[PDB]
């Protein structure tokens, strides 16, 4: 029967370096981590043409709408015709030495092509992946989400196709192709919810504050810092800590809230009251309890 | 003494009834949650179903 | 990159390396893991929970663990003159990251404790910060073919204001060829020093920077890509802080957060280092005191953190009162599986045996 | 056909069996831009069209 929502002032996400420059080649990916901040996503979309997406536990039009404890972005110079060799269970090189993809968190998998006219990325001289990492064979794989331990010896150049580079106990070898046409890239985004006092949320997703004062004991929507639900709300005397913002019980069900008006609401789910009716059948009537 | 001890037994036998009911709330059943709030924000048709 | 500053310029302070005289029978100060008191364990991020009990996975440290003890002592002094740097050998050290670590400070501040640089006298101990440079790969100095050299980008975390403030920067480390610097031929260890009569000698004047221009003599710093710093209340207070890393990058923690009259550590920066951490050094300090002003220093120790399951009680104004380690005893484990530290008198069949191939 | 994605049917059934009614909506569409009809895309296809 109402809303509840507070949010606080905050700056506007930093995605300016993955917007500028070169991007790397997948084996040196860049990462790039938010927090308590807003950013414009219907600005970036707009930036790319998407040729596939893939979600796991998630789904684009969500985190359009909604809001996360933190969000990461893995990106890199990709031919989308390699497309299938990123999928999870493949089994070549791409996986085994340059990226493997992480399940751990919410995550959602995104191949697109830049406009040669509409953005300030610069293109590379070539596409390159790495064929093979090994000790003198003992190979070398990838955990999730990590780098290559044949990181700094890469770094060293590609200029040939299977040209390797050695420093006497590491081993590896590249490949490299031109780039033709627009370029293209990969995005490798994750999610985490509830692990922060404050939130990330796009710019769509913001609505303007109101109180609770004159909407207690009543079921309410609430949206406090990004935390969203539904819920009945009263005043009480304050418990946990202040700053942490938030308190919950053993089954991390939201059990009170702290807020930047200086009072403690206790917090439940939306409670129904019990109904029994009384019938005389031979007389047909009926009354209630 | 077993009879007092008999009392609260059956005491404890009525409140886990209770404990164990709301309990089974908290079960994902292999759900990305228990809630359906978090589910019907998280997800789309029609994976959401 | 960020502006580090001005360059050095001149030669660096000579060390005298002695470690027989820090790690020695008479300067062993045990302290052990306390989890009755909940000691070394980080509050969890984002929520709080009030007069309850419950069991929590996340990295903690191992019950009675004694840890490793470090010492810092003065330098060399006459009446009037400032002469060498006095200190151990932990600057060739270099130790496994692992899962990270937490640190506990000052805990003897108020006793009085040897000056190590003299075995007989004796002062009141006064707290004393720890300084870390963590990285990815290690090598050896090159002329003197002396362990603990940190290669690429390193990650370096060092207090600096007589106890005011914390850097922390990530640059790659190049030395300098002056003498008793890192690529000289006279190099024994990386020392940083401040000298108290210039540095500290009002409050409303300290040197925010005393430490740093120390370790810009041994190295120039190239490339580096962020620099932070941190604002620290002093005080002779006891002191918790903590490190870990994972794909949200390096986390930080600490009991001045929030309340430092309580142990809790709480979540205070993120960095953005997200190559693998797999090796630290402590770098030590050593005090350019003058010998009118001499001064004790109290100990700090480490302990590594593992991923395991604690009992945390939690009293009604939020913070973290004790813990149980369940994987301990066979008590503490009965203990985490009734989440609870009080359990009736009884015989009962607890978890068996671990069998791994 | 360059692809086909069905819900809770199959085009082989389709071909087998009878129904009680029949619906198609169609339109001319670029098949470069067959991401943006998935379920849970957040583009402007969904959105306005
Ligand atoms: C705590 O941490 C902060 C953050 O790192 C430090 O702040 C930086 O301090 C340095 C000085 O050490 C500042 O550098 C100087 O910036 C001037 C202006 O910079 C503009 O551009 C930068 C880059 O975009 C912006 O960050 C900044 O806000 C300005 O818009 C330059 O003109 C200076 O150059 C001159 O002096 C240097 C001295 O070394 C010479 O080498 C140059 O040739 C030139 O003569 C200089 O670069 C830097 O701007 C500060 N950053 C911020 C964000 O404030 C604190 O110093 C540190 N505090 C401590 C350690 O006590
Ligand atoms: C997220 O990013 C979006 C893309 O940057 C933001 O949208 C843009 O917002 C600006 C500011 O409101 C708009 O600019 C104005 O547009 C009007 C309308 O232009 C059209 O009509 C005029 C004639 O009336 C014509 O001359 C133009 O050519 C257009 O046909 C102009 O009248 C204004 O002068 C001004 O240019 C952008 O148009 C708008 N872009 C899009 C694609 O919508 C959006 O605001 C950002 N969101 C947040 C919350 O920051
Ligand atoms: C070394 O000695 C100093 C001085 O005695 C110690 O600092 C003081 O320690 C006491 C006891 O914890 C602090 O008292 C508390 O103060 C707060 C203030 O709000 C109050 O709420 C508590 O009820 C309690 O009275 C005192 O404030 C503190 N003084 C300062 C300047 O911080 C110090 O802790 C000792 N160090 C060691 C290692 O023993
Ligand atoms: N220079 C110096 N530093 C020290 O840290 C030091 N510590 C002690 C003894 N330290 C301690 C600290 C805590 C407890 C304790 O159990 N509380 C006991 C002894 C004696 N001399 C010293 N001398
Ligand atoms: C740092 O100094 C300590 C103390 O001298 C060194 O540890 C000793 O090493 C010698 C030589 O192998 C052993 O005989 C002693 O038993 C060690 N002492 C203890 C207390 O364990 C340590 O090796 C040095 N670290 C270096 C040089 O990296
Ligand atoms: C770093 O220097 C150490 C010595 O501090 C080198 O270890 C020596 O290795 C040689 C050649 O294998 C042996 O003959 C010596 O006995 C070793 N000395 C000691 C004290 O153990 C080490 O090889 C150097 N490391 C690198 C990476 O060059
Ligand atoms: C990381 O540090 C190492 C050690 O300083 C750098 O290694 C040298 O790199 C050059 C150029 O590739 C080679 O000619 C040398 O043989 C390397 N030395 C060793 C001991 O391997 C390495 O280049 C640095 N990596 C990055 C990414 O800058
Ligand atoms: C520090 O960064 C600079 C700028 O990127 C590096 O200088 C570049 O080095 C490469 C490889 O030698 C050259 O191809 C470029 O022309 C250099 N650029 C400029 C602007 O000088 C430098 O190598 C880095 N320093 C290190 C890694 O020690
Ligand atoms: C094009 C390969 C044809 C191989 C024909 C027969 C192979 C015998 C057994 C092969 C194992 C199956 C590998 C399938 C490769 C899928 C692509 C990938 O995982 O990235
Ligand atoms: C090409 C987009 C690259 C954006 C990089 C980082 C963005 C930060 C968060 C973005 C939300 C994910 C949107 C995924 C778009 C899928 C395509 C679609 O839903 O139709
Ligand atoms: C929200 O607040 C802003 C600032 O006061 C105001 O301009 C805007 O009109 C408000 N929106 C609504 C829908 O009331
Ligand atoms: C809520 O309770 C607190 C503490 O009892 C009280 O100070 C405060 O005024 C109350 N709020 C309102 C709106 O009455
Ligand atoms: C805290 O919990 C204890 C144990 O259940 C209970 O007796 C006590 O009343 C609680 N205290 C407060 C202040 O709610
Ligand atoms: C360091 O080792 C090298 C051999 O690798 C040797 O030539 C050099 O003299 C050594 N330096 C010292 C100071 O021992």
């Amino acid at each position: 029967r109402g809303e509840f929502i507070e949010q606080a002032t905050t700056q506007e996400c930093d995605f300016t370096p993955m917007l500028t420059g070169t991007p790397p080649p997948i084996y040196n990916f860049k990462r790039l981590v938010f927090t308590n901040c807003n950013y414009n996503l219907t600005k970036l979309l707009s930036l790319f043409q998407v040729s596939e997406f893939s979600c796991h536990q998630v789904s684009p039009s969500s985190l359009a709408t909604g809001c996360y404890s933190s969000l990461t972005v893995d990106y890199f110079a990709y031919s989308t015709d390699m497309s299938s060799y990123l999928q999870p269970g493949s089994a070549g090189e791409i996986v085994q030495f340059n990226y493997k993809q992480d399940f751990s968190n919410p995550t959602c998998r995104v191949l697109a092509t830049v406009p040669q006219n509409l953005t300030t990325i610069t293109k590379p001289s070539n596409y390159a992946y790495l064929t093979e990492c090994y000790k003198t064979k003992n190979y070398l794989y990838n955990a999730p989400g990590g780098y290559t331990p044949c990181l700094s010896l890469a770094s060293r150049g590609f200029s040939t196709k299977y040209q390797s580079h050695s420093d006497g106990e590491l081993t590896t070898t590249g490949y490299i192709y031109p780039v033709t046409g627009n370029l293209q890239m990969a995005f490798i985004i994750s999610v985490q919810y509830g692990t922060d006092t404050n939130s990330v949320c796009p710019m769509q997703a913001l609505r303007n504050d109101t109180s609770i004062e004159d909407k207690l004991d009543v079921c309410v929507e609430y949206s406090l810092h990004g935390i969203t639900g539904r819920g009945v709300f009263h005043n009480c005397t304050s418990v946990g800590l202040r700053n942490q913002r938030f308190v919950y019980d053993t089954f991390d069900n939201l059990v009170g809230y702290h807020s930047y008006n200086g009072n403690y609401y206790c917090v439940r789910p939306c409670v129904s009251v019990p109904v029994s009716v009384i019938y005389d059948k031979v007389s047909n009537s009926h009354a209630t309890l | 003494n077993l009879a007092f001890n008999k009392v609260q037994d059956a005491v404890n036998a009525n409140a886990m009834a209770l404990s164990k009911l709301a309990a089974e709330l908290s079960n994902t059943f292999g759900a990305i949650s228990s809630s359906i709030s978090d589910i019907l924000a998280r997800l789309d048709p029609p994976e959401q179903e | 990159s960020v502006d580090m500053g001005t360059t050095g310029s001149g030669n660096c302070i000579e060390s005298q390396v002695q470690p027989d005289f820090f790690e020695t029978a008479r300067n062993t100060w045990p302290l052990s893991i306390d989890t009755s008191k909940a000691e070394g364990v980080i509050y969890p991020n984002g929520k709080s929970y009030s007069n309850i009990t419950l069991t929590y996975t996340g990295l903690y440290p191992k019950a009675n663990d004694l840890g490793k003890q470090y010492v810092f002592s003065d330098g060399h002094s006459s009446p009037g003159t400032l002469s060498r740097l006095f200190v151990s050998n932990y600057s060739r050290q270099v130790e496994p990251f692992d899962s990270g670590f937490v640190v506990r400070i000052g805990a003897a501040a108020n006793k009085t404790g040897t000056t190590i640089i003299s075995q007989s006298t004796n002062r009141p101990i006064k707290k004393i910060y720890p300084a870390f440079m963590l990285g990815h790969s290690v090598g050896n100095y090159t002329p003197t073919n002396i362990t603990g050299r940190y290669l690429n980008h390193t990650l370096v975390i060092l207090p600096d204001g007589c106890g005011t403030l914390v850097h922390a920067f990530y640059c790659i480390l190049q030395p300098r060829t002056q003498a008793y610097c890192a690529g000289a031929s006279t190099f024994t260890s990386v020392t940083v020093w401040d000298t108290p009569a210039s540095d500290c000698a009002n409050s409303q004047s300290y040197n925010r920077l005393a430490n740093l221009n120390a370790f810009k003599l041994y190295f120039d710093l190239i490339n580096c890509t962020f620099r932070y710093n941190y604002t620290i209340t002093e005080d002779e207070n006891a002191e918790w802080f903590g490190i870990t890393q994972d794909t949200q990058g390096v986390h930080l923690y600490s009991s001045r957060k929030e309340n430092v009259f309580r142990n809790n550590m709480f979540h205070f920066a993120t960095l953005p280092v997200y190559q693998k951490i797999l090796y630290y050094t402590v770098i030590p300090r050593s005090i350019r005191s003058p010998f009118n002003d001499r001064k004790a220093w109290a100990a700090f120790y480490i302990y590594k953190l593992h991923p395991l399951t604690y009992l945390l009680n939690f009293d009604v104004e939020g913070y973290i009162t004790k813990a149980v380690d369940c994987g301990y005893d066979d008590l503490a484990q009965l203990q985490c599986s009734y989440q609870s530290f009080d359990v009736e008198t009884g015989v009962y069949s607890v978890s068996s045996f671990e069998a791994s191939p």
